[PDB]
RNA sequence: UUCGCCAGAGUACUACUCGCAACUGCCUAAAACUCAAAGGACUUGGCGGUGCUUCACAUCCACCUAGAGGAGCCUGUUCUAUAAUCGAUAAACCCCGAUAGACCUUACCAACCCUUGCCAAUUCAGCCUAUAUACCGCCAUCUUCAGCAAACCCUAAAAAGGAACAAUAGUAAGCACAAUCAUAGCACAUAAAAACGUUAGGUCAAGGUGUAGCUUAUGGGUUGGAAAGAAAUGGGCUACA
RNA sequence: AUGACCCACCAAUCACA
């Protein structure tokens, strides 16, 4: 199958110098975005499923990778562990054991002279560092593995960690090393806002249950609230509502220092007391400090509520709700 | 369960969050929620940083509620601590001041001493044994006690007036009664913990 | 083991005591025969499910050129080379057991399965293991690391001889004309 | 009433109904069969019973150089050809009614002693044209399964040999018949024996073996007698080449443990020249009607003895009942000497 | 247990295109649709007429080219003119094959009053997506 | 080396004999007749009011909420009833084929009519005639169950079985599950999906068909009729405030 | 507590002259 791939590289090279010529680009400066913009121009495929659109790609990206020939021509394996039908990985296994055994050995030669200089390198916690997963280590071997397989090797390689740490031991380990991506739950602050003359103004966008709310509050003024144009007090009648619209204003006890102004859409009227709640909160962070927007998170004033209504369903009564059913 | 299980319920006490410099096993316990990356349930719309919600007034107000109206189970309790709290004032104007003294006017103090006052110590729970059910005596926890309470008070409150009478009116006069342990309701309690004592013996058949 | 007694010297005090006059007598077949494979050309397996020696056996092999199965030996392995191994291959012309036993006491399958794929075999077998399946046996202890170690670096080096006087012969045989 | 029509493959599938749930638990007999005939077959584009000619189709699109117009044959020429078709029709039919002969093994509905022709190349290219495999046993076989009930596996025992001394029996099971000949033929590769044959027609020496409950007596014949034997182990040994014999065997008759006694028991052979080097003395042959004359089969390579052996006035031997009451003539069945065919 | 319009697991040898191995649950998922028109849109008409022109077109196209139709038909509309794409295999000697493409865009321009277009793609063997 | 026993199963630890402190006894022990098997061990299932662990998440008990069963109506079955359709009819039928019957639809009944009688041609059209136990097509059901299966390999024989991770014979492509896709951002949820088989499950009345039936009729038209409530019951709607 | 009888595996192709 490697003849496939030379041809498939040649044509794929010609091919995209062809793309790069109809498509009226330098066929130097082509790159694979520019490729995937062409043909998602030339052949428009709506399909859900991003795998069946159509793909012109490096055939090294397209074609699974090849476990290589195993022996010469005259029989011989190459690999000394090729009968153990792992070879890769009990090479692998074979290497880390090896150099377990070589920190022991040097290690114990330090310890005979009176010498312990080394440091231990095993938390890397701050970089968010953690152990390939059963998959990239599968791939980084070009051989199927089993639970028991990586979990002996990731065990092995604890092992290895746990000692003094050499460079080229630790230049080892670190291949086996992924970094967690970043970390942070903290929010991006709305950077607060001076509109025509007039000062501190801050905008949110709430969305409840069929409802939407855009709020905008300032803290020049004393309290009040117009919803639509009009009273807080005339637009929502109930009591639960007005508590509702109360809570973040008195979580931070900013409820005489500021004046807002609300458009609510849609939903019923707790649908909007919600949405104007959520609005409110989120907009209420501009004028506050970081620790307090922690704090109305962890109150739960700015995420959104996802509960919403679910979709009947053909043969029951009520989405759950189900049609009487008869034993006999 | 439009939350995975990482959702994690709000703490919508004010007075945690703004006092926080005088503990250290606390501050260390918040630290480790935020700074986990913990994500938070939306705070509920029943749920207020309200300094006048009574969590057990609210559930009793749930627990009166018919078909989806919030507000008129709402209504109904809001009336009937008012009437509670008239019906005091009542009872005190009418008084010596000895008995001014003593009078409690406070419908929200009323209501949590006529409910503990009317929650039960022990229970009953069906067994087979032999092919046959014996009631036996079962200790009972105490979210199950306050519960039976409240249901046991809107059970009756809903069943025995007539039909004329409304419902804070017949609310109220049990929430004073059951104040005082002569109603009904301390009755059906007491008829629990005395079908208890007759099948003491029937106590051995609990496995648990 | 009943079939370990012609081999046995004696019992001192409970103690099994393998007879070393034999034990030298075969394990001069032995390595002489694994000579011969070696300058022929042929493909070397050591085989041994022990961990101790599993490293010390593996490097043996590896610095002879020589091929070490020390794992979980896997059900189909020589019987059915083919599907494990791979579309056609060829299969080792003799094999070497360091310990004839597997981790459960029971003799390693690839003796029998050698037996069944017609190759030779040479291992060492100790006071309990059973050395009928077995081509030329070497009657010794397989236990204690410096046996073991002793055993490793004398096949190492019947290996390592006969593929030099292979290289020599064949030197000279391209000189002879 | 157009759009109410349909694919062939369709109408096919229907009017078959293989698929149905009587074929499965064989709720229906299989005396009763039918089969699918394609319509296509004989039929060529552009030909109707209309008659006509296409430029493109029916007939060559130039003739003499031009361009053919449009045409429609004569009455009597379209029947011709619609003779033609049917004696087309009538011919396929003539061929499909005729079943090809099976050579029988033993019986006309057994499968027993048939040939299943050379096994198949193994992956290395070696190739056995010079084996040929004959079946011992097919039998059909059930296991009791969760959802299925019942389920039917063949199991066949087949021997091969090439008729020079090697030959070996294998088993083979499958859901079907052919699968499970297959994999037999190939299995039984792997098992061969070498059976030493006395001058290439008999055995060495008079056998006996009891194998499980299965009782083998093997004499060993001169060179006219061929093979009076069980059918099953006349089979193999015409696949072994032994050309001579004669075996009785009793108690359980059961196919597998007959060839597995059979072939353990002919492995168990001792050549003379193994007697001969383990006694180390010559072992002589006296042919009857050579006489007296002292022809030596077998050396003693290596030291021959100068002890003679000693002399048992009396031997103590096991012996079979049979043998003895056969020798003073108590044998008066009527079924032993009865004339059969050749081997 | 669904059995529209699938493709049942065989033993495993049995040959299967890309369009017969994939149920109506992945339509627009995975494959596409066989017909192109405006009349199933939103605020469209005559979607009645398309389809059972489209239904005769399958019938008449099986029906004209026996046995060498390899995948089932490909209809695109366009302003009036129906394209006719058709995966073929190769049977039938270029003559009839022109004779039968000609033959068929007339009668069926002349059958339904619109022109009529016929794009022919040929293949050895029908292209197999899975199994055999 | 001996002695005692044993010649298909039942009939039969029986009938008749001899002997016996036994008299409803023991001992000895047949045949007619009946059958084509009777037996012994095993294998894989299934099952068990068998035991031991672990569970059930709308789910069994404990427990929560709202209903049904009683009333009136609405609608469907069952019966009874008519000259007067059919189909479903434990779970997996019962506002079910029907997202739909005043005529039509319509297949039924009663009268009447028409016999190359829809088509380019056809000693042919046409059939809602029988068979869903001949079937294709669609499905139900186990089932949000985790298995099915080709090709090999092993077993002092193999009916079948085939794991032990400090690993003892199993490799396996494929299909399901899983993953992706949808519900316009994630996540969750929901939807969709769910193999092989099981219930000769449902449907010849969607249509198509095998086999067997009708042909001035079991086919094609027109007109008008299809009632009804003794009773029983399912599912609903409206209530009893 | 109960639940007529009867149910199952013994036939081989296609294509060409
Ligand atoms: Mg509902
Ligand atoms: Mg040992
Ligand atoms: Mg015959
Ligand atoms: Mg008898
Ligand atoms: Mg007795
Ligand atoms: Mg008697
Ligand atoms: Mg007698
Ligand atoms: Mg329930
Ligand atoms: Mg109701
Ligand atoms: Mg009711
Ligand atoms: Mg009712
Ligand atoms: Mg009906
Ligand atoms: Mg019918
Ligand atoms: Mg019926
Ligand atoms: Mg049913
Ligand atoms: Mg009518
Ligand atoms: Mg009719
Ligand atoms: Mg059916
Ligand atoms: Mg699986
Ligand atoms: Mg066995
Ligand atoms: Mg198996
Ligand atoms: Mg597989
Ligand atoms: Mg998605
Ligand atoms: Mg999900
Ligand atoms: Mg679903
Ligand atoms: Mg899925
Ligand atoms: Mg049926
Ligand atoms: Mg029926
Ligand atoms: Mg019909
Ligand atoms: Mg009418
Ligand atoms: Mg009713
Ligand atoms: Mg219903
Ligand atoms: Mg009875
Ligand atoms: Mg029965």
């Amino acid at each position: 199958t490697v003849d496939f791939i030379k041809k498939q590289i040649e044509e794929f090279n010609i091919g995209k110098r062809h793309l790069a010529n109809m498509m009226g680009e330098d066929p130097e400066t082509f790159t694979q975005e520019d490729i995937d913009r062409a043909i998602a121009y030339l052949f428009p495929s709506g399909l859900f499923e991003k795998r069946a659109r159509p793909i012109m790609k490096h055939p090294e990206e397209i074609f699974p990778k090849q476990r290589a020939i195993q022996w010469g021509e005259d029989g011989r394996p190459f690999h000394f562990l090729f009968y153990t039908g792992k070879q890769s990985y009990y090479s692998l296994m074979h290497d880390t054991y090896g150099k377990l055994l070589d920190v022991e050995k040097h290690h114990n030669q330090l310890r005979a002279k009176d010498l312990l200089a080394e440091k231990t390198k095993i938390l890397k916690d701050p970089i968010g560092s953690r152990w390939l997963i059963k998959e990239e280590l599968e791939e980084m071997l070009v051989e199927k593995l089993s639970d028991q397989d990586y979990a002996q090797f990731i065990r092995l390689l604890e092992r290895l960690s746990a000692l003094p740490c050499g460079a080229t031991e630790e230049d080892f380990v670190n291949r086996f090393r992924r970094s967690i991506p970043i970390q942070s739950k903290k929010q991006l602050i709305e950077p607060l806002q001076y509109d025509e003359q007039g000062m501190a103004f801050s905008r949110g966008e709430g969305k409840r249950k069929t409802a939407k709310a855009e709020v905008v509050v300032y803290g020049q003024g004393s309290g009040r609230i117009d919803v639509n144009g009009v009273d807080y007090l005339l637009y929502f009648p109930v009591t639960q509502d007005r508590e509702q619209l109360m809570f973040p204003l008195h979580f931070l006890d900013r409820l005489g220092k500021h004046d807002m102004t609300c458009a609510v859409s849609g939903g019923g009227r707790s649908a909007q007391a919600g949405a104007v709640r959520l609005a409110m909160a989120r907009a209420l962070c501009s004028f506050v400090t970081e620790d307090e927007v922690e704090w109305m998170r962890q109150a739960g004033l700015l995420t959104a509520d996802p509960r919403v209504r679910e979709r009947k369903k053909p043969g029951q009564e009520g989405a759950r709700r189900k049609f009487t059913w008869k034993k006999r | 369960s439009r939350y995975g299980p990482e959702y994690k319920d709000p703490q919508i006490d004010k007075e945690y969050y703004r006092k926080p410099l005088a503990e250290q096993t606390e501050e260390e316990k918040y630290e480790r929620d935020f700074k986990k990356t913990q994500l938070i349930k939306a705070a509920p719309a029943t749920k207020t940083s309200s300094v006048f919600e009574d969590p057990v007034i609210s559930k009793f107000t749930n627990m009166m509620m018919k078909g989806g109206n919030k507000v008129l189970a709402r209504s109904l309790m809001t009336q009937t601590l008012e009437a509670v709290k008239r019906k005091q004032f009542a009872k005190y104007h009418a008084a010596s001041a000895e008995e001014q003294a003593t009078i409690e006017r406070n419908p929200y103090t009323i209501f949590h001493q006529a409910l503990k006052n009317c929650e039960p110590v022990i229970g009953l729970v069906p067994i087979l044994k032999g092919g046959h059910f014996y009631q036996v005596p079962v200790p009972l926890a105490d979210r199950r006690r306050r519960f039976l309470a409240m249901k046991w008070m809107i059970a009756e409150c809903r069943e025995k007036k007539h039909r004329r009478v409304l419902m804070p009116e017949k609310l109220s006069q049990e929430l004073l009664e059951a104040f005082h342990n002569q109603g009904p309701v301390i009755k059906r309690k007491h008829d629990m913990h005395k079908m208890a004592e007759a099948n003491r013996a029937l106590a051995h058949y609990r496995w648990w | 083991h009943r079939f370990m007694e012609p081999y046995l010297f004696g019992s001192r005090l409970g103690q099994d005591i393998i007879d070393l006059e034999q034990t030298a007598a075969h394990l001069q077949l032995a390595l002489n025969f694994t000579a011969h494979v070696a300058y022929r050309e042929g493909i070397i397996l050591f085989v041994s499910r022990h961990r101790q020696f599993a490293h010390l056996i593996e490097t043996t092999a590896r610095d002879c050129g020589e091929y070490a199965h020390t794992r979980y030996f896997k059900g189909g392995l020589l019987t059915n080379a083919p599907l494990l191994l791979g579309p056609g291959v060829r299969l080792p012309d003799l094999i070497i057991f360091l310990h004839t036993l597997n981790n459960v006491f029971e003799p390693h399958v690839a003796v029998r399965d050698a037996a069944k794929m017609n190759i030779p075999t040479v291992g060492i077998v100790d006071t309990n293991c059973n050395p009928a399946l077995i081509t030329y046996p070497v009657p010794g202890n397989d236990d204690s690391p410096p046996a073991v170690r002793l055993f490793c670096r004398l096949f190492q080096v019947a290996i390592s001889r006969a593929k030099e006087k292979r290289r020599q012969v064949e030197a000279l045989y391209r000189l002879q004309g | 009433s157009f759009f109410t029509k349909l694919t062939a493959d369709e109408l096919w599938k229907g009017a078959l109904a293989e698929s149905g749930a009587g074929a499965r638990k064989g709720r229906g007999k299989r005396t009763k069969k039918k089969r699918r005939k394609d319509l296509n077959r004989g039929q060529i584009i552009g030909e109707g019973r209309h008659g006509f000619l296409w430029p493109g189709l029916n007939i060559p699109l130039m003739r003499n150089g031009a361009v053919q117009t449009i045409a429609q044959r004569s009455k009597e020429d379209q029947e011709k050809v619609e003779a033609d078709m049917v004696q087309q029709r009538e011919e396929w039919d003539r061929r499909r009614k005729m079943k090809v002969k099976r050579e029988r093994g033993w019986s006309g509905n057994t499968w027993g002693g048939v040939s299943l022709g050379p096994p198949d190349p193994g992956p290395n290219g070696e190739t056995y044209d010079d084996f040929d495999t004959r079946i011992l046993e097919v039998r059909n076989v059930f296991n009791m399964t969760a959802k299925e009930g019942r389920k039917r596996s063949v199991r066949v025992l087949v021997a091969v040999g090439n008729g020079k001394g090697a030959a070996g029996f294998a088993i083979g099971k499958a859901t079907e018949r052919a699968d499970a000949f297959r994999k037999a033929k190939n299995r039984a590769v792997h098992y061969l024996h070498y059976i030493e044959r006395y001058e290439d027609h008999t055995i060495y020496h008079d056998i006996s073996l009891k194998f499980k409950r299965t009782h083998i007596k093997m004499k060993k014949q001169p060179r006219g007698y061929g093979l009076h034997c069980h059918r099953a182990i006349m089979t193999i040994c015409r696949l072994i080449g032994i050309k001579d014999l004669y075996a009785k065997v009793s108690g359980s008759v059961n196919m597998l443990n007959l060839t597995r006694g059979l072939f353990l028991g002919l492995s168990r052979q001792e050549t003379h020249q193994q007697l001969a080097d383990k006694k180390s003395l010559h072992v002589v042959e006296f042919r009857e009607e050579c006489g007296p004359l002292p022809i030596v089969v077998a050396s003693p390579q290596g030291a021959l003895r100068k002890d003679p052996e000693p002399e048992d006035e009396v031997p103590d031997i096991t012996l079979d009942w049979e043998d003895v009451k056969a020798a003073q003539g108590m044998k008066r069945s009527v079924w032993s000497g009865l004339k059969r065919a050749a081997t | 247990k669904n059995r529209a319009a699938r493709v049942r697991v065989s033993k495993g040898d049995k040959p299967v295109t890309y369009e017969e191995a994939h149920a109506p649950h992945y339509i627009a998922h995975r494959k596409g649709w066989l017909s192109l028109h405006t009349g199933n849109l939103d605020g469209e008409d005559h979607a009645a007429e398309r389809t059972v022109e489209d239904v005769f077109l399958r019938k008449f196209m099986l029906g004209t080219f026996p046995g060498c139709l390899a995948d089932q038909l490909v209809l695109k509309r366009r302003a009036n003119q129906l394209e006719i794409c058709a995966l073929v295999l190769r049977q039938l000697p270029p003559h009839k094959f022109y004779f039968l493409v000609g033959y068929s865009e007339t009668l069926l321009s002349h059958f339904y009053k619109c022109p009529v277009h016929l794009h022919l793609q040929t293949v050895p063997s029908k292209v197999v997506y899975k199994y055999i």
